[PDB]
């Protein structure tokens, strides 16, 4: 009866909290149509007492109370990790580092610059194209991960083309892509202060090689929600309950 | 028709000029005219925008028919006082439109500040009647992109390049005084008007009166509830660069009179729980309204601008002197008080930011700099870190003249407003 | 008898010229493996007297004489349009403007800058995501082609996301993408001098709306080969024969 | 091995990151240099420098400091090496050339900034460079926007003295720079405790003049047909000029020139006489930024000159002697102002330099290469290319960063150019 709806650039997520405190979640692709995805998500749900909508599609949805994904992500990660002060959210279009206090309140945040947009969607695109059917154990076991340009997805695509055109191993390229992404994310995740411990969430945290490369670059403990896709929507549902 | 004849005489590309001006009235409608609670005294400035390439361009053209000159400038350091002493006109032409960026890119890198690309493109395409009526450009050695672009622009219109120093020690202040003396001789030569105590004091008084009026408007924004939206003040500060200084100062002062009435009744344009925002960084030339419009569309109010279309333009007034030599020294000193990021170090700017946060009762600072502006882009690190040490909320934004990244900017701005509420 | 193999970033092409002067052509997706694609094209092709290899994959292909796609594109288009001096080749990763002489030799050329890489692939991806179900001529007349940032595909993707997230029509975004691309390509195609007429080739020329918007922006006739995919390969085959 | 590792320890190098940085260098050097045939025997000295690039020379600098001397790090050819060397202190140029350190530099710098700046900042922040770790001071300069504003940040990690270079070369500017040189001389005296006098300043001038003269001698030999040395080898030598002992370096350069004179006298070279001769112009290529030369010469061209500050702009101009310190300082200032960097306006002397080099070196094409987001050289490339095309000089504009894997894009552009000018 308390719903949180996260209409992201790539996927839309619905979390519903029952009176008992338990919760369920639903995830569907956004398909560049946030309104339709959210309506598909909310049908057959039963009647909802309060809704909070977040994500790129939040305004167009024209329902419920609108809250940015920065505030929602902080609220949802605090429910799961009240003792960790820093959150890294990698989505399909934006990357976010958030600092929160003991009560879950955002005390500082930063999002990617313009040239750093779209990293997650690029990784999704390139993995299907290259063909990713080795396990991550192969990727971390790769001794010749190729450094790939960290500037942006344009320069990185140009290098992937050059590398594969020359006959470089797809595993060396894929390993290099995760490794360079992890290196950039580690420096980004220290923007608000050097964390002693880091929460890594968003669909980006579902890549096993990226989690491991990130933890190695960070040099500190990393924790990942049970379901990183939905922690922002859970935060919205907790806000919906509290208000 | 009278406008269309003037543009033809100025050799404007009429079709492209029409194409450029086509979307403007609807944007102004959306962001200004249809916005409630605006002071009645905005009507004058709305009228200026309404005929932005008419009345004023006519006045400039008629000035040239009498043998006066039109100097175009791109930086607050160029001494408006000396040009106006001679009866000639000074207009600031920094670019703010995406339409002309591709034309600028025919001769400039694409990875360059869009202010520069847009300005160059205006001249190349012959889109801008102000640029077409100008006799000379007065450039300056500030950022790399401007300094090197002047070498290219000189092929289209004569460019006089003033050499600004990069520090503010005594040797630098003497150097700049000599640059101002050389520039004065250039204006005398081009206008045929010799500076004397009488006409230079008059030029100083005219520009000082413009700056003082903008200082008065800036001070009134310290009141809560804010008596005027920041988007309207940005527009006024933008028009300051090419309106007639006497008429402009008069209309700004008339606006201030009306804002004083609002304050006396505790009337404002926003609730008083709305977050009050200071913008700091690069100038936002007309019609680059995006950032103010998004902040204030999200429920905030911008109460000041630490930029050269903003506080850096009008804060410092020329002090009087008895003779021409003393007045030129004081004109040079006035401009060198401007704390631009092209100077090193630029500690005065940080002091200005902190002072503005206190006086304007600011809840959060948004540092906005144009993409590929390296002086302000690099300096943003030390600014943000010091505001961190002083527990002042701080958000760094960058963008270009394209409009459709509003979704990205909105989420950053709205998350910031949520955080500081 | 004489073969030209164009191992492009997205597609690979083979032209075989016979002794009579006739020629046949074949296209396959490169799939990031130009060695495999080249051997596939050459499967069952008979006895080749000379082979020229061009495109990204020429660096890896272990036989044939290597020639850049600039030189080959000039020679191939000269065989079709000896009267037109300027060639715009829009591929998946690079854009090329070429000026040729009366023998199809290169007089000058320019390729895209680093930030302009990947325009072709980006159009392919975005059309797959949002645009298959639209008439071509409904784009040409669309009254509200939205301006989209011309900087690079990162910035454009960011704006496409925001535009569709606030409910802008798919067709208005597609028209805006094509119009903005045509405007950038028009300035690009004037880089070597103002053409009296322009050959538009490569796979990018197969978008009919792009060609018409390009022609309108440039104000001169734009001619497209009957098969723009294979003109560089034809050039390679002609050089093979001439050597 | 062990002895180097203890030195890096004392210098507080991050040993693990340092190993990761150096790990791929030997393979690159093997592919681009050691496996390339027909290199002069006298390249052995420089190959051995690269093989111990963080060893013997860093030991020498550490030992100088233990004697009470100082190590000044510089990033611009305008800083007067002559004044530093007069005191017996060392001057090392640390312009960055490595992608490895760019993400670290981006923790405090914008990502849309020149990679030279980002890479050098990252070396300092990460404690990855033994030379940056042994340096006592950085001498900065008010050249490009990125460097000028980066010095304010770098000063938190290492003291930075900023020299104010003017932006024009009129009389007022020349006098201004003379005063900046005198101020810098006083700073050097204060930090070293060594007063400049006629004897030691003349000796410092002679030592740096001798180094520049050796590189001028090497550059002149590249005018011969066939080219007697590949340009990539000369770039390496010009890069190492910024770190090596000036007297040893000049001796080894002159020994190479003696060998090359023997090649020239027998008409031997590294290419056929029909191979296209290429002039590079633009930004400096700091070590190990070898990509552009490698691609040109791997495609069968030969680079016969570099109009850059790791190249002709560094060594072209020598200090004129004078009898007293006041006159030597004015002549040191005048020498550096002969450098035609794009940070000056106008910079018409650089175009004239380019056109002169095209004739002196009998160049078949000019490749203008500048680093991404270098606005001074990026903007100026328009007027350069326009004049060269007016004079029917083949011209190719290239831009890149330190990331090595845009090879295919650059290769097609370079090879299409060589095909065109053949
Ligand atoms: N198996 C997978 N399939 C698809 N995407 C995956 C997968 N594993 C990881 N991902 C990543 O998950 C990302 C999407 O994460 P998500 O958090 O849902 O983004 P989003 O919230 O929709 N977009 P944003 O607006 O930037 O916050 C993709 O871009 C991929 O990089
Ligand atoms: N129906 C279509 N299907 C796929 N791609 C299409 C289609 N119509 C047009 N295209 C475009 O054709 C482009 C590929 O052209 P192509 O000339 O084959 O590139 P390429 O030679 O492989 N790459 P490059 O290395 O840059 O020269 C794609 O990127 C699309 O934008
Ligand atoms: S191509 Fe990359 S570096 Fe260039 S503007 Fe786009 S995101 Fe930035
Ligand atoms: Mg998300
Ligand atoms: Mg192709
Ligand atoms: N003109
Ligand atoms: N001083
Ligand atoms: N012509
Ligand atoms: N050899
Ligand atoms: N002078």
């Amino acid at each position: 009866m308390f719903a949180g709806l996260d209409l992201g650039s790539t996927n839309s997520k619905l979390v519903i909290i029952k009176e008992d405190g338990s919760y369920t979640f639903k995830v569907v692709p956004t398909r560049y149509e946030p309104v339709k995805a959210g309506e598909l998500l909310l049908k057959n749900t039963g009647e909802i007492r309060n809704l909070v909508v977040t994500g790129y599609g939040r305004v167009a949805f024209n329902r419920g109370k609108v809250v940015t994904e920065i505030t929602c992500q902080a609220r949802g990660c605090h429910e799961l990790f009240p003792e960790v002060d820093y959150i890294l959210d990698l989505g399909g279009q934006d990357a976010k580092i958030i600092k929160k206090d003991g009560q879950g309140r955002v005390v500082n945040f930063l999002m990617n610059d313009k040239c750093a947009a779209g990293t997650g969607r690029f990784l999704e695109i390139i993995l299907t194209a290259i063909g990713d059917d080795y396990r991550d154990e192969d990727l971390i076991n790769e001794e010749n991960a190729v450094p790939i340009n960290s500037m942006c997805t344009v320069f990185a695509e140009s290098e992937v083309i050059s590398l594969l055109a020359r006959g470089t191993s797809k595993r060396a390229v894929i390993a290099g892509l995760f490794k360079t992404t992890a290196k950039r994310l580690a420096k980004f995740a220290e923007s608000l202060g050097k964390p002693r411990k880091l929460i890594f969430t968003g669909g980006g945290a579902k890549y096993p090689a990226l989690r491991l490369f990130l933890q190695k670059e960070m040099g500190v403990e990393v924790v990942v929600p049970p379901e990183p896709s939905v922690t922002a929507a859970l935060g919205a549902a907790l806000i919906a309950r509290e208000t | 028709m009278d406008n269309r004849e003037l543009w033809k005489v100025l050799n404007v590309d009429l079709e492209k000029h029409d194409e450029f001006l086509a979307p403007v009235p609807a944007v102004y409608r959306e962001l200004f005219l249809n916005r409630p609670n605006r002071p009645r005294a905005m009507a004058y400035f709305d009228a200026v925008v309404g005929d932005i390439h008419g009345i004023r361009v006519h006045e400039l053209y008629n000035l040239k028919q009498e043998g006066k000159k039109v100097f175009a400038t791109f930086c607050v350091y160029v001494p408006e006082e000396i040009i106006n002493a001679t009866g000639s006109a000074c207009i600031g032409l920094c670019g703010g439109a995406q339409y002309t960026v591709p034309a600028g890119e025919t001769v400039l890198p694409r990875n360059l500040c869009p202010l520069i690309k847009s300005a160059m493109g205006f001249k190349i395409e012959r889109i801008c009647p102000y640029f077409q009526v100008a006799d000379y450009v007065v450039g300056e050695t500030t950022c790399d992109g401007k300094k090197k672009a002047w070498e290219i622009l000189n092929e289209y219109i004569p460019v006089y390049v003033m050499e600004l120093p990069q520090k503010k020690e005594e040797r630098d202040r003497k150097f700049w005084e000599e640059e101002i003396k050389d520039f004065a001789q250039f204006v005398e030569e081009k206008t045929g008007v010799k500076l004397n105590a009488e006409n230079l004091r008059a030029g100083i008084e005219k520009i000082n009166k413009k700056r003082k009026a903008l200082k008065r408007l800036s001070d009134l924004r310290k009141h809560n509830p804010a008596p005027i939206h920041g988007l309207d003040v940005l527009l006024i500060n933008q028009l300051a660069f090419f309106d007639d200084p006497e008429r402009f100062a008069t209309k700004v002062n008339e606006l201030c009179d009306e804002l004083e009435e609002r304050v006396a009744k505790g009337e404002g344009v926003v609730s008083k729980d709305a977050p009050r925002i200071l913008i700091t960084g690069t100038p936002q030339p007309i019609p680059h309204w995006k950032i103010h419009a998004l902040i204030e569309g999200a429920g905030g109010v911008v109460v000041g601008e630490e930029t050269c279309i903003g506080e850096r333009y009008f804060k410092d007034l020329v002090e009087p002197a008895a003779d021409v030599e003393g007045m030129l020294k004081n004109i040079a000193a006035r401009s060198l008080k401007v704390n631009c990021a092209c100077f090193t170090p630029n500690t005065g700017r940080l002091e200005d930011i902190l002072s503005m946060v206190q006086k304007l009762q600011v809840d959060g600072v948004i540092h906005y700099s144009l993409q590929f502006c390296q002086p302000y882009g690099v300096e943003s690190y030390l600014v943000g870190r010091e505001l961190e040490r002083r527990n002042i909320p701080f958000l760094k934004l960058e963008s270009d003249f394209s409009e459709e990244d509003q979704g990205q900017l909105k989420t950053r701005i709205e998350a910031f407003l949520e955080m500081i509420k």
